RNA sequence: CAGUAACGGCGAGUGAACAGGGAAGAGCCCAGCGCCGAAUCCCCGCCCCGCGGCGGGGCGCGGGACAUGUGGCGUACGGAAGACCCGCUCCCCGGCGCCGCUCGUGGGGGGCCCAAGUCCUUCUGAUCGAGGCCCAGCCCGUGGACGGUGUGAGGCCGGUAGCGGCCCCCGGCGCGCCGGGCCCGGGUCUUCCCGGAGUCGGGUUGCUUGGGAAUGCAGCCCAAAGCGGGUGGUAAACUCCAUCUAAGGCUAAAUACCGGCACGAGACCGAUAGUCAACAAGUACCGUAAGGGAAAGUUGAAAAGAACUUUGAAGAGAGAGUUCAAGAGGGCGUGAAACCGUUAAGAGGUAAACGGGUGGGGUCCGCGCAGUCCGCCCGGAGGAUUCAACCCGGCGGCGGGUCCGGCCGUGUCGGCGGCCCGGCGGAUCUUUCCCGCGCGGGGGACCGUCCCCCGACCGGCGACCGGCCGCCGCCGGGCGCAUUUCC
RNA sequence: CCGACCCGUCUUGAAACACGGACCAAGGAGUCUAACACGUGCGCGAGUCGGGGGCUCGCACGAAAGCCGCCGUGGCGCAAUGAAGGUGAAGGCCGGCGCGCUCGCCGGCCGAGGUGGGAUCCCGAGGCCUCUCCAGUCCGCCGAGGGCGCACCACCGGCCCGUCUCGCCCGCCGCGCCGGGGAGGUGGAGCACGAGCGCACGUGUUAGGACCCGAAAGAUGGUGAACUAUGCCUGGGCAGGGCG
RNA sequence: ACUAAUCGAACCAUCUAGUAGCUGGUUCCCUCCGAAGUUUCCCUCAGGAUAGCUGGCGCUCUCGCAGACCCGAGCCACGCA
RNA sequence: AGCCCGGCUCGCUGGCGUGGAGCCGGGCGUGGAAUGCGAGUGCCUAGUGGGCCACUUUUGGUAAGCAGAACUGGCGCUGCG
RNA sequence: CUACGCCGCGACGAGUAGGAGGGCCGCUGCGGUGAGCCUUGAAGCCUAGGGCGCGGGCCCGGGUGGAGCCGCCGCAGGUGCAGAUCUUGGUGGUAGUAGCAAAUAUUCAAACGAGAACUUUGAAGGCCGAAGUGGAGAAGGGUUCCAUGUGAACAGCAGUUGA
RNA sequence: CGGCGGGUGUUGACGCGAUGUGAUUUCUGCCCAGUGCUCUGAAUGUCAAAGUGAAGAAAUUCAAUGAAGCGCGGGUAAACG
RNA sequence: CCCACUGUCCCUACCUACUAUCCAGCGAAACCACAGCCAAGGGAACGGGCUUGGCGGAAUCAGCGGGGAAAGAAGACCCUG
RNA sequence: CACCCACUAAUAGGGAACGUGAGCUGGGUUUAGACCGUCGUGAGACAGGUUAGUUUUACCCUACUGAUGAUGUGUUGUUGC
């Protein structure tokens, strides 16, 4: 809605907003980005950081689907399955633990951020981290790697 | 000129986009010209499933995607040969055809021959003279039964294997999960270098007394 | 994917691809290697069947092309030839007659048609306006889009709706026949045969790319191989692996469309706007030329476009006339401002103009000109149903242990009640009853939400409602006809 | 009668001998797209979003609206850190043990620690009552103190990734130039019981003609020697006298 | 000098709405708040970035909200200048 | 967030139960000058970045309605006597 | 007591550049709504008419006009002008002014005619003076040539004349 | 732009082409250090690509060789001066 | 520089033609914030307007060149970009 | 400015946008042509010399110069202050 703007409200104003000795001109300071090494050096500095320069290695032809893994947490792990596999599980008089398949939910990695409750549970995953894998252990539960 | 904090944005605009836009108010007339091909195509191939030829069962490439499967191009010639199907008599009878594609393992050549299986029994055929029935079909099962099929013959679908829950045992519970996985890493990476060692010790050794 | 990998005085800036999901989906042909008595093709004469894009068949000791290679088989998915076994499986081409009538309900093109007020009274210059049209209401409505008509019209007219009608023409779909072609397909084994060269590749140069020790293209030089060659995004050597088979060719669909033909529409513009162009507009006109390029819409319903008389040489006037209107008179709808003429009023030697404050004059306004109203009461002089209270009937409001139901919310029981005779889901267990190798799909059990139910207990009649009572209020009809009530 | 210089604009300063403005009418200048950032409104919420496609008499409206759910592919968010190989966010108490050696083996609990502030909430001795009293019935207000403490702030601890320093253990189908662990500093756009996603609106910045009008220029492709400059071809023309 | 009234590089159309830190203009009303010409850096000195000065949006708290007319019944807020 | 009592921890320090720091309980309100005022905190942000003048201090200059600084106020942005 | 309402008390009020809020200020179009208005007169325009609002502006009376228009709730803009040596169009003062002054020159009578300084005829006085103000062509123009008629406009006065 | 393309050139040193000075008369002095131009390659220094050799597993590296030009050596002022 | 010659001058005058001038007819343009009498003051430091004073009388004609820092051109000098 | 000649009573000094260009003139400076000297490799430069080089408009307002008139005395005239 043009009716709810300054420029309404600017009629009869004769510099529109923009000052009487300023004024509003075409480009001055460049366009763009330019001058960021010169004129504009310290907002550059100041909220651009590392913006100037070369690090690291570079790498031709990147393929994200051969880095693709995405993680998962054991807070989040016993979302995976249903409300009836975990409460059936807790009220189990045999030991009988649930399999846990992460790569079915869509995880590759298994992160040990979180606490596990207190019941078995057999956690198939294509990696697994250290953290993750002795919180699983102290549940009483195994980790089984898959490719 | 930048103005306090900001994100340093590079518009692609500098190329005169202006002569180049292309709108898309011919959009629903555009699928309503598509939906009135698929409907005057279905009426033209009467009995003939309106989406095509069966397809195969295919598994996605790369390693983000090979726990999916999807429908794939045509059936192996591997996989014709091994149903007994000619590989010119399945595109007449509504079989598509991959002559390019080879079946690296036998788990899914024998899905898609169990796929092609399938789908001739559930195949009617309708004799070239109808009151000439050679070898297709009786005509009790083609009478009525006949219909066309809406949607992808046999859609593909993934499958999970439901395992029950069970006991986990003490090798289960003593498997290193993290050590072996850095264990296995660490010896793909000092494989090669590893047997040049063990080369060159047993050049030492063949020669260590003289 | 992704403003990502990458490129970039690594500055400004630039910038793909793979995988994934869709729209569409269609595959093939030569050269070569071979076999087949050149099996091949064009042209010209003759005959017949046809014309409608010029074809078919036959004939010619008729010509020519062609062994410096035509045709058939055959092409990397291998192919050919022999045997052995099995299956006879059925192709396309142009007509004769007619169906299902081609099909979201005609397949297309063209032509002609199809509902209902000009009803009564009125407005007007004219009306399409206003009021009405007893039977639930003028009539039609599968038609109340639009346009025209002297306004503003579903019913006056054209149209509009309709798997509405009729007529003419054209095109493709099945059957029986017609003229002729049309030649064997698969599996196993054996024996054979298998490929595109000044091209790839390499060096250099220039351009190009995101392609970065060089992505692609090209010039010049070098110049291949056949368990070879290309690619495997960092130059190179060795090595294994993966993947394809270049240097020959064709191919629909999905896609693009500011020109063209024919349409439909719009929260667009409304004659200085919108195309330059609403109009005898790429016109008039300008420039030697290339080229540049306007302005310009509106009388009235109908010309009914002012007969006739009169002054003037005429332009132009005064009368008269048409019209609802010429205070609409052929650049004529309306007709602003700037500016000008005249009339009326006022004023005027510090240029006008302006702010504040009064005063005078003037044009108008106030139904100004004997000045409001209205509640109660008192007094006077008149009317009239009827005032109150009772009776009958109707209708409301409120309350009621739920008086009686209908129920409502939350739980609570047996599940009689549902995988046959109620659903939907579960990353929950199973044939240890059922069809695929000890390896699937069904069917079951359980669980979670359920569903309507048989009923009960808790809270409540709730703003979810009825019936009975009780109270109150209103209304209608009686009686009440005078110290009441009202005007 | 008193007061009163002409507006706009640039400017320290305009009535200016600073510029524009004779008058009137009509037109006339911060827009749209994309991308960000923050604020606000709405829906859903560890999710959110069908925008591309498809299905629905194909179409007056309708090119709309509705629906998909094994169309959620995908985007953004839910995890960071390192150039990278890679790695990747739970602690507090009561104990029995080696030797509880500043540490290794387990149990039982609970589940992101603590200090100082901290709206709000909770308890609350004692007060406020009537015609009065000895004697307790029910609840209302004030209330010194005390308690649990939201968000948020300051600080101290803890955890993840990179990198240093020190040092000792542990694991094995590969005993390795193998793998894992500790303590103490330090680098990180981290964790420490999520807050995002979609849509709309406003403001600000930017790329685009970019609020409107304005160069001197640069480039591409054409038209001109009817004027003039020069060469060529073919024509025409230039009284009367003097010197000699 | 001349090259069609144009010549220290003609004319025409197009790229082209070329760019401009420079000049000019920039359209209704009322209410509230209300500046700067200074710091640092810049081939910067007629310009920008940066801090300062401004506005807007809030949010976190403090004094209590007193008696229905009325009537207080040593000690009188976090914190700031 | 002060003062004063005890107690605990330390791998720092060290004749020492030493020093220092931290931590844990407890008791102290005459709220430890005057005056005034309600404070704290976050986000986004325009314009500006030519100034000029006066008292006083002050540099260059013979001086300047000159040029340059300090302090406060003003004009700019402000009418009124 | 339209709670987005109403009421009370106290203090305060300058403003460029700039920021924000409110607008029952204004323009155009769209979705709703007013059983809205209108040929018994819409829009527009004019007005020494009556008023309202601080204001932007608005309502009503009178006239002209002759067919459409507006309020409210939302939505959307090519939405408000005094300037830009602004664009287009129109109009003033200047102003009945500058001016209608290069190449010697006209006069008399008559005719036609409403009308004669300018036309025609006659008479007179002059000029070009054969390198012409004469007679004919090229280029260029394109019907200007010739006759008749007209007196709108044009021939910078006029015209009975005219390219 | 290009073709063994075209102009001088239907030409040939009494000719074409490029300069300076400016009739006649009388003269036109000194300077080759500088910058130009030009002649000579003499052992010759440097010197690219290609080619040659060596090392390496190759990429690559090194070495040898050595065109013009430049240096080295003359001439030239009616060349600039 | 000299002779001659003369209105170049002392030192101006007179005459002629065409204008200007007045009239009939016809009839523009430039320019224009509003306009148009001065002295001084102050002021963007040279006012038509403001302050203080001087003063101010319709409508005009022919001239004139003191002013309007007159008009004509977004200064061509100088500086900046 | 200067200097000289001669006369003279004296041959004083100055202002008025260094008075006065829509008053003139255009000799000088100060465009474009050209020559010399100096400077510069050069294009070119020189408060160095020299030569040739378009001087536009008033009809507006005021001022001034003249020329009709205007207000009042009833009209009108003469003579006057
Ligand atoms: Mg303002
Ligand atoms: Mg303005
Ligand atoms: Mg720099
Ligand atoms: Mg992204
Ligand atoms: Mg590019
Ligand atoms: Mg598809
Ligand atoms: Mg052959
Ligand atoms: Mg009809
Ligand atoms: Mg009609
Ligand atoms: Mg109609
Ligand atoms: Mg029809
Ligand atoms: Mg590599
Ligand atoms: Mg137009
Ligand atoms: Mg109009
Ligand atoms: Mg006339
Ligand atoms: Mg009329
Ligand atoms: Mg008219
Ligand atoms: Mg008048
Ligand atoms: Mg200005
Ligand atoms: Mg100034
Ligand atoms: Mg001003
Ligand atoms: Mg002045
Ligand atoms: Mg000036
Ligand atoms: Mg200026
Ligand atoms: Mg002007
Ligand atoms: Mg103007
Ligand atoms: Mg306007
Ligand atoms: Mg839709
Ligand atoms: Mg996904
Ligand atoms: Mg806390
Ligand atoms: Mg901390
Ligand atoms: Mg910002
Ligand atoms: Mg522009
Ligand atoms: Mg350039
Ligand atoms: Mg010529
Ligand atoms: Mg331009
Ligand atoms: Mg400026
Ligand atoms: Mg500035
Ligand atoms: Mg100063
Ligand atoms: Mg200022
Ligand atoms: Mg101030
Ligand atoms: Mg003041
Ligand atoms: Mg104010
Ligand atoms: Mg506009
Ligand atoms: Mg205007
Ligand atoms: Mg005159
Ligand atoms: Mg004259
Ligand atoms: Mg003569
Ligand atoms: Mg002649
Ligand atoms: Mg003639
Ligand atoms: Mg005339
Ligand atoms: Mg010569
Ligand atoms: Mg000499
Ligand atoms: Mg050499
Ligand atoms: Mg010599
Ligand atoms: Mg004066
Ligand atoms: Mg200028
Ligand atoms: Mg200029
Ligand atoms: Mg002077
Ligand atoms: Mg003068
Ligand atoms: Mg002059
Ligand atoms: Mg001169
Ligand atoms: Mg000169
Ligand atoms: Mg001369
Ligand atoms: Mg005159």
């Amino acid at each position: 809605p043009s009716r709810l703007r300054k420029t309404r409200k600017l009629r009869g104003h004769v510099s529109h907003g923009h000052g009487r000795i300023g004024k509003h001109r075409k480009h001055p300071g460049g366009r763009g980005n330019a001058g960021g090494l010169h004129h504009h050096r310290i907002n550059f500095d100041k909220y651009h950081p590392g913006y100037f320069g070369k690090v690291g290695m570079k790498h031709y032809h990147l393929k994200r689907n051969q880095s693709f893994c995405p993680t998962v947490n054991l807070d989040k792990l016993w979302t995976l399955v249903s409300e009836q596999t975990r409460v059936n599980a807790a009220k189990n008089k045999t030991g009988a633990a649930p399999i846990i398949d992460v790569v079915r939910s869509g995880y590759y990695k298994v992160l040990g951020k979180g606490k596990l409750p207190k019941q078995p549970v057999i956690v198939k995953a294509k990696f697994f981290s250290r953290r993750a894998e002795e919180k699983i252990k102290s549940v009483g539960g195994a980790c089984v790697l898959v490719a | 000129a930048p103005s306090r904090n900001g994100m340093v944005l590079k518009p692609h605009f500098h190329k005169d986009w202006q002569r180049r836009v292309a709108t898309w108010f011919n959009q629903p007339a555009r699928k309503i010209r598509r939906r009135k091909a698929r409907q005057a195509k279905a009426r033209r191939i009467a009995p003939r499933p309106a989406s095509g030829p069966i397809r195969p069962i295919v598994r996605c490439p790369t390693v983000r995607y090979h726990t999916k499967v999807r429908a794939g191009r045509g059936f192996s010639l591997e996989e014709l040969r091994v149903a007994g199907i000619h590989k010119k008599v399945a595109r007449t009878i509504g079989i598509s055809v991959d002559p390019r594609r080879r079946n690296k393992s036998t788990e899914s050549l024998q899905a898609n021959v169990q796929r092609l299986k399938e789908y001739r029994s559930k195949l009617i055929l309708f004799p070239r003279k109808p009151s000439a029935p050679k070898k297709g079909d009786s005509s009790a099962e083609e009478l009525k039964l006949a219909t066309q099929l809406t949607g992808p013959v046999m859609p593909v679908r993934n499958v999970y294997k439901k395992e029950k829950a069970r006991v986990i045992t003490e090798e289960e519970k003593n498997f290193k999960a993290f050590a072996s996985l850095r264990m296995a890493r660490a010896n793909a990476r000092l494989f090669g270098i590893r047997a040049k060692r063990a080369k060159e010790a047993a050049e030492q050794d063949v020669e260590k007394k003289k």
